[PDB]
């Protein structure tokens, strides 16, 4: 998963 | 009435929509319905962070961490705001506590936290250049 995201 | 499950997922939206003002005003209503979800506020500090607004991002993540404080990304969000804000310091600590969480939680970001530490390791660097 990429991590700047939103969950 | 929208839930506040359904104020997350249209501020979700507006968010891959690039729409950052609105997607954080949804995460603000989401709160309102819910304010103890760690996750509302973490996703509403990426918008801030999108809208160049690292001082309001700061406090959410902080706001984050109160409710879970193993919560990987308000550390990584956190890390990117002093990072904005010339912390380095603390930046690389929270990016590192980032990547250890992670790692105690296996969970996988591919190398995207490793590339963030090496870009505010350089950005440090490149401080400490620009005043000699």
């Amino acid at each position: 998963n990429p991590i700047s995201d939103v969950d | 009435s929208p839930s506040a499950q359904e104020l997350k997922e249209q501020g979700n939206r507006l968010f891959v929509g690039r729409k950052y003002p609105e997607a954080a005003a949804c995460y603000g209503r989401a709160i309102t319905r819910n304010p103890l979800v760690a996750v509302y506020y973490t996703n509403r500090a990426l918008c801030y962070l999108k809208m160049q607004q690292p001082e309001q991002a700061l406090a959410d993540c902080r706001r984050a961490l109160e409710l879970d404080g193993q919560s990987v990304k308000a550390h990584f969000f956190l890390g990117q705001c002093q990072l904005e804000m010339e912390s380095y310091d603390e930046a690389i600590a929270n990016l590192q506590r980032a990547y250890s969480l992670a790692k105690e939680q296996r969970l996988n970001f591919g190398d995207d936290i490793p590339s963030a530490l090496r870009i505010a390791k350089k950005k440090r660097w490149n401080s400490i250049e620009e005043r000699r």
